[PDB]
């Protein structure tokens, strides 16, 4: 038949309809009551997610063994609170004064990552669902739009209209459908919907039209939506959104500030209230601890260890997740000590203390580049030394490679007295043998270029001439200076 | 560049082979020249024709001639090259590379096509 | 091993160091092997002489100079592996997959996996030698394509009966000095000597001069 | 809405609240929040890393560091995590930019936002941040 | 005899690492870091906890080796309790990673007892309701190879979703990231860092020379008694490794100062063991190390010295004249006309002092000039070589450069090998050796 210019044999199209909600009936006066419709708002076939559930469950077998520290490493996972009250109260009031008043508000929260904003927002929505179950308010359909959980930044329309309506269209039909449903359909036939815009600064793409529409459907009188959009920087509509959309977002702008050391200590106290200073019935044979041969054991997650883990993480960025990561690494270190000391293996009291949590606090404050450039090869340290002493002559940070080569040759020829360098300068140029001429480059030159290029110490510009290819120290010069002073041979060479 | 020459050349080859016959989709490279004998059943004799040889890159042209030279090993092809030059031959064999020139010195013929020669 | 070293006239180190790296047992064989040389330095001649001296092990001859960008390279790999297996073990049900379906490196992985898991009906695990003769002779070539062929045996299954073993052929030595930390076995081919050229030409050409009418 | 959080005298602290919240304090809370001297003199290191180079790499913010204090060790991790405090408050911008230079691959940058008028009055109380200006 | 081939096959199997997983060796300098990987991975296939680690170490530093040793050690008993999702950072771009996870979640749950089908949105939602959602579940072990490409400086969506199903999931995951950058935590976007468990474990390098000879002792000794020769072959090995003045210890000593790596030693030792034919021949071949200087000579046989050695005489005069012209200029550029205006001047000064050298015309020095750019003795003026990615090698394949449209003998080339480096490598018994001074 035809001979085609190229082929698209691996193409997969969804089953999604093109005609929007505006052309269902073509009668605005005869729109049916959308709330108690069979398909709308999740009233039919809501097993549409729980099809894949009996795939990742296999055998209920073989008697898994918990330990004395496996309990704390389970309670330090993702899961009143004395942390966020003046934010929870204002957000729940600002979202309750629109649920009761059939309004169209927009709340704006923001904060550096870890300050509990999505936790308080989801608890606000859980409490408002409890209020809807107590029937002091109307009910709503809850939609969470995560900014990064989607492959296309315009799929927000598709998932919002799908969650509202039970039908899935393409993204253009979904945005026209949502535009009609939020402009023209009267407030007697729509129950309200609350929208969580999780990680808003990932849908600003190329038009700002999604950011336009989700904050311009809320300026309408006939649309009962509440947008509780979270963010990652407080001045986001002053940096990357227009001033008109800044006026749309408005003036609420409730910031989730960082935590304090007292708040973080209270957080770890509530996380370990059920386990600290309690009693466990371990067995000498395995180690299987059970909370209320058999040994009654305490567990002192010490408050000084908690507060010295909390003060540093309260200083740096104040995150109630990084505090849990520190206090879980401490329990991991304790469990490793316990299992290695007792020979237990998988199938007195126990403590977590200051000089035991300092390893968990020091595991993320180590630059393993100095202990890398010390264990580097001699030719790689000689490369770094040639680059380091060319810098005092030049002052560019961007030395060529033909210069490094001649500087290495200069150092080897000008040190002809040292016993180490006369033993090594034969092998450095000829691999210790004859029937090999004196090479222009040292042996392992491309190897120690690449071993620093892949490691990110070195930084070479792309070109075909490996005499004028510039080379930069990507890490630093001060740490290279402090790493080249422990060699016993390069300290004089 | 070289790949558009190859894709256009094998596209024209597969078009002028499958439309002069009176069904699968192949990739447009010299593999079609390799298995032209078993795709169709006929021997290949493609005659190339470069229109403004003084206006192509000769750097792309000798790369295309090198890329064509590997078609010799397939025993059913016969490549013929036709160069339409609007200048002299000392300006084509100055810009080409010498190995391509010694490959082109195997069965070359010249032909003066101009309506001022031979009034 | 049980391989037969060929009597190539002036590459004596290279055929010994080539029978030390190409065998019929997939455990005593590297997963990648470079044969870096220059133009005319005897790579293809000693490769064909080796693989003709050992008829039992299976070759796949692929030349990425007539396959310009990387997509016809993947399509040609997935085509000719399947075509080689069809004429090697004929009595296996071989459901023909289309090589044009390969559009990305991942689809080459998936296609070759679906080709290989249908030959589990054999007895013992074999290796298939895919030769990329002239990998630096790729026309629309980039510096990060070779990383996609080093880390391909990392994706083919481990307890499989047909294992892909690559044999590259480079030509440029500034190409190869980028993939030096990958520690692939490199067998370098140094340029011929005047005393060796003067008799390589004699043993190659003085048959077709007396038989030149 | 802030009237209902007690269960023109209160319709003013919001603007006096959202103006001060965005403003915070240019110099009064600057050192107050810094309270730590190591969270104070580094901002002067970034101030001295602007009138020599506009490509202020954190290395250049750390090569300036061992051209000032060279008179318990200190690694680069302490510097680049104490800079997160100046990131968390909302003064400094560290992200990846083009890094023009000679080669065009990404690296960290440093930038400051407020004009050097009130910060120059903020140093009038600290006797060690006066020679560094 | 069929007694020697068993010893040779066992030796080459130990040298490749293709042993069964009970005699597979672990070197002593990487036995502590195998304990940490074993601790991490053994509390996720057994205890069903979920976490994320990043393995940082250079190339050929035994990361895939250790991980496959664990995954083959946690398969002899707990086969049905885990599935593995391995994906590179090279062959899996960030749009083709979703199809990789979906194809590898589909075909792995098939072998125990359609999620691959749909568009990219449907597939990415079909694998977000499966992972992000007495009994025992199945855990997924993600193996991210070269994770520093998924941590690019734009979005980091795949890392956010994968590290987000660590705290916030019901399925136990355990995700391994093998990378090479030491500054890997500076790459991650600040909300993917907060989801990260911050447990990056650096691979160990070789600190002592004793570690290298103990590693070669572990690699080349034989534990299982298969051949009759093994009772000699161990002892004749130790006689080379205990004596610090032999050839094998000297080659290990010069490997410790050069590329400090065991796989380069493996590629040295493998054609030594495989080219040998008898046991006494193998014994004297590892006594003398008669192959670790044949091979090591061949590895340098054409870089810039073993192929300049194979230059002809006119080509050498052309290279010397071109390096003279580039040495005389300011920034180091020249062309064919400036090079031939030094070849004839030098050769006329050769025929002045004296039987001679035939001056080849400029119709034949063109072939010589083209043969010295196909050996990389000249580059162009600013021509960058292979581009970094695949698009920048496409964006320039449509560009028509100005250095290839000008005539041939005006292209401003540039030297690969300067005249000082040409002075010391040409032998002093040459008729152009005096012409390499300036
Ligand atoms: N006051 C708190 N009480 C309990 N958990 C908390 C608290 N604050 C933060 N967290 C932890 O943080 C998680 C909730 O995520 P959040 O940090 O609120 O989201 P976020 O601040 O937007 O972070 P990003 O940047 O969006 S990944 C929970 O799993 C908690 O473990
Ligand atoms: N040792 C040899 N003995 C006999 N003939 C040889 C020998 N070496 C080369 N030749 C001949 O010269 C030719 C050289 O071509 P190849 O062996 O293919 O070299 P080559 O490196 O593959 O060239 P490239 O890389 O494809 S440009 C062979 O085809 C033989 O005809
Ligand atoms: N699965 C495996 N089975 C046997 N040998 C292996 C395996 N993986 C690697 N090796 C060998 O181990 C040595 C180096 O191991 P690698 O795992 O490849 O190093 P590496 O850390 O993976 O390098 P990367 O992945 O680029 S950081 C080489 O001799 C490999 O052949
Ligand atoms: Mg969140
Ligand atoms: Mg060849
Ligand atoms: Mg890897």
């Amino acid at each position: 038949p035809v001979i085609r210019k190229f082929t698209k044999k691996n193409v997969a199209r969804a089953k999604k309809k093109y005609t929007p909600f505006s052309k269902r009936f073509k009668s605005i006066a005869a729109i049916p009551d959308l709330t108690s419709l069979p398909e709308f708002y999740g009233n039919s076939s809501e097993l549409m997610a729980s099809r894949f559930e009996n795939k990742l469950k296999t055998t209920q077998k073989h008697q898994i063994v918990e330990t004395i520290f496996s309990k704390v490493k389970k309670q330090l996972n993702s899961s009143y609170l004395p942390a966020r009250e003046n934010e929870f109260a204002s957000i729940y009031l600002s979202a309750y004064s629109a649920i009761e008043s059939d309004s169209a508000t927009t709340i704006y929260v923001a904060g550096t990552p870890g300050v509990g904003k999505t936790l308080t927002v989801r608890e606000v929505v859980k409490e408002l669902l409890s209020s809807s179950a107590q029937r002091e308010i109307p009910d709503f359909l809850y939609v969470e739009i995560n900014g990064l959980k989607m492959v296309k930044p315009t799929d927000c329309y598709e998932t919002l209209w799908n969650k509202v309506s039970g039908e899935r269209l393409t993204w253009a039909a979904s945005m026209e459908s949502l535009e009609f449903y939020f402009k023209r359909v009267p407030k007697n036939k729509k129950k309200t919907i609350v929208v969580l815009l999780d990680e808003l600064d990932a849908m600003v793409t190329k038009s700002q039209d999604i950011m336009y529409n989700f904050f311009n459907w809320t300026t309408y009188e006939n649309a009962k939506l509440i947008v509780i959009a979270v963010a990652n920087t407080m001045d986001l509509p002053e940096r990357q959104l227009g001033n008109k959309i800044t006026s749309r977002i408005g003036f609420t702008r409730i910031m989730f500030t960082g935590y304090t050391h007292e708040e973080l200590k209270n957080i770890i106290d509530l996380r370990l209230k059920g386990l600290n200073d309690s009693f466990f019935y371990v067995d000498t044979k395995t180690g299987n601890a059970i909370l209320i041969d058999v040994r009654k054991v305490r567990l002192r997650m010490s408050a000084d260890a908690i507060e010295i883990a909390s003060r540093k993480v309260a200083s740096v960025s104040g995150d109630a997740r990084r505090a849990l990561k520190v206090c879980k690494r401490a329990a991991e270190i304790a469990e490793k000590h316990y299992m290695a000391k007792h020979g237990y293996g998988y199938d007195g009291v126990q403590t977590v203390h200051i000089t035991h949590v300092m390893k968990a606090l020091n595991e993320t404050l180590n630059s393993h580049v100095i202990t890398f450039m010390t264990r580097l090869s001699f030719t790689a340290k000689l490369f770094i030394y040639a680059l380091l002493n060319l810098m005092k002559k030049n002052g560019s940070q961007e030395q060529e490679l033909g210069d490094i080569v001649d500087e290495i040759k200069l150092l080897i020829e000008v040190n002809g007295s040292n016993k180490f360098v006369m033993e090594i300068a034969k092998t450095l140029f000829q691999q210790g043998s004859d029937n090999i001429s004196e090479q222009l480059r040292i042996i392992s030159w491309d190897f120690v270029l690449n071993q620093l290029l892949d490691a990110g110490i070195l930084f070479k510009q792309t070109m075909k001439n490996d005499r004028i290819c510039c080379v930069k120290l990507n890490i630093s010069v001060e740490e290279a200076k402090r790493a080249m002073n422990e060699d016993e041979t390069l300290r004089n060479l | 560049n070289v790949r558009m020459m190859l894709r256009r050349s094998m596209y024209k080859l597969y078009s002028a082979a499958d439309a002069e016959e009176h069904n699968n989709d192949v990739s447009y490279d010299l593999s079609l020249v390799e298995n032209f004998k078993r795709l169709f059943g006929k021997d290949l004799a493609m005659v190339f024709n470069f229109k403004d040889v003084d206006s192509i890159n000769f750097n792309t042209l000798d790369n295309f001639i090198i890329l064509l030279k590997s078609a010799f090993k397939y025993d059913h092809v016969k490549i013929s090259l036709i160069f339409n030059i609007n200048t002299n031959l000392s300006n084509i064999e100055k810009n080409l590379r010498q190995s391509t020139i010694r490959l082109l010195k195997r069965n070359y013929h010249k032909l003066d096509v101009s309506s001022n020669k031979g009034f | 091993m049980n391989v037969t070293t060929p009597e190539v006239a002036f590459r004596e180190y290279q055929t010994n160091c080539l029978a030390s790296y190409i065998s019929a047992d997939p455990d005593i064989t590297p997963s990648n092997l470079i044969l870096q040389g220059y133009s005319g330095t005897g790579k293809t001649y000693t490769l064909k002489k080796y693989f003709n001296a050992n008829p039992n092990l299976h070759a796949v001859w692929l030349e990425p100079v007539e396959l310009v960008s990387w997509k016809p390279l993947l399509q040609a790999i997935a085509r000719t592996v399947q075509y080689k297996l069809k004429t090697l073990y004929p009595n296996i049900p071989t459901t023909d997959y289309d090589p044009l379906q390969v559009e990305e490196p991942f689809l080459l992985v998936k296609t070759l996996h679906n080709i290989f898991v249908q030959y589990e009906s054999l007895q013992e695990k074999t290796c298939l030698f895919l030769i990329l003769d002239g990998f630096d002779s790729l026309q629309d070539l980039d510096a990060a394509l070779f990383n996609k062929y080093i880390k391909l045996n990392e994706l083919l299954p481990k307890d499989s009966k047909i294992n892909i073993k690559f044999i590259y052929t480079m030509l440029e030595t500034s190409f190869l000095q980028r993939y030096s930390t990958h520690c692939i076995p490199t067998v370098m081919f140094p340029r011929y000597n005047v005393d060796e050229v003067s008799t390589i030409l004699v043993m190659s050409r003085c048959g077709e001069l007396m038989e030149d009418s | 809405e802030i009237y209902e959080l007690e269960k023109g005298k209160i319709g003013l602290n919001y603007i006096a609240k959202v103006f001060s919240k965005f403003v915070n304090n240019n110099s009064t809370r600057t050192r107050i929040a810094k309270l730590n001297i190591q969270q104070k003199l580094i901002l002067c290191t970034i101030i001295q890393s602007l009138k020599l180079n506009s490509d202020a790499t954190i290395d250049e913010s750390f090569d300036h560091y061992i051209k000032a204090i060279t008179k318990a060790p200190l690694q680069r991790n302490e510097f680049l995590e104490i800079c997160t405090i100046l990131e968390t408050c909302g003064l400094v911008s560290i992200k990846k930019t083009k890094c023009k230079g000679k080669t065009k691959r990404f690296v960290d940058k440093i930038d400051v936002d407020l004009d050097m008028r009130e910060f120059y009055d903020e140093m009038t109380k600290i006797s060690i941040l006066k020679p560094f200006l | 005899d069929p007694g020697f081939g068993s010893l040779q096959r066992r030796l080459l199997q130990q040298l490749y690492g293709t042993l069964p997983t009970d005699e597979k060796i672990i070197f002593t300098y990487l036995q502590d870091c195998q304990q940490e990987i074993d601790r991490i991975i053994k509390q996720s296939i057994i205890q069903k906890e979920s976490h994320s680690v990043i393995l940082v170490g250079p190339r050929q530093s035994y990361k895939t080796y250790l991980l496959d040793y664990e995954l083959s050690l946690l398969q002899q008993s707990y086969k049905e309790q885990f599935i593995t999702i391995r994906l590179n950072g090279f062959i899996h771009s960030e749009q083709t990673a979703i199809n990789g996870i979906a194809t590898q979640l589909e075909q792995q749950l098939q072998k125990i007892h359609t999620i691959s089908s749909g568009s990219l949105t449907e597939v990415f939602e079909k694998i977000l309701l499966l992972l992000d959602s007495s009994i025992t579940k199945i855990t997924v072990v993600f193996i991210f190879d070269e994770i520093d490409t998924f941590a690019g400086p734009v979005r980091q969506t795949l890392l956010y979703n994968l590290f987000d199903m660590v705290e916030h999931s019901r399925v136990p995951v355990c995700i391994f990231g093998c990378t090479t950058k030491l500054n890997i935590l500076e790459y991650l976007e600040k909300r993917v860092k907060s989801r990260f468990s911050q447990r990056v474990i650096y691979m160990p390098q070789i600190q002592n020379l004793d570690d290298m000879v103990d590693a070669v002792r572990n690699l080349l000794t034989v534990r299982s008694e298969i051949s009759p020769w093994v009772s000699q072959w161990n002892e004749t090995l130790e006689k080379e490794l205990s004596d610090p003045r032999s050839n094998l210890n000297r080659h290990i000593r010069m490997n410790f100062e050069t590329f400090r790596s065991l796989p380069t030693l493996k590629n040295s030792i493998i054609p030594l063991v495989a080219t040998s034919k008898n046991f006494g021949s193998l014994c004297t071949a590892i006594k003398s190390c008669s192959f670790l200087d044949i091979y090591n000579k061949n590895q340098l046989s054409n870089n810039l010295t073993g192929r300049l050695q194979s230059l002809s005489d006119l080509e050498l005069a052309i290279l010397i004249s071109a390096a003279r012209v580039a040495l005389r200029a300011k920034d180091g550029s020249f062309n064919f006309n400036l090079a031939y205006a030094e070849y004839e001047k030098m050769i006329k000064a050769i025929n002045s002092r004296i039987n001679t050298i035939k001056l080849w015309l400029k119709k034949d020095v063109k072939n010589v000039w083209e043969n010295l750019v196909q050996l990389d003795f000249f580059t162009e003026k600013s021509a960058v070589g292979l581009r970094d990615n695949a698009t920048a090698a496409f964006y320039a394949s449509n560009y028509q450069f100005q250095g290839t449209m000008i005539p041939f003998d005006l292209r401003s080339y540039q030297m690969q090998i300067i005249l000082q480096e040409l002075r010391r490598i040409i032998p002093k018994s040459n008729m152009y050796y005096s012409w390499t001074q300036l």
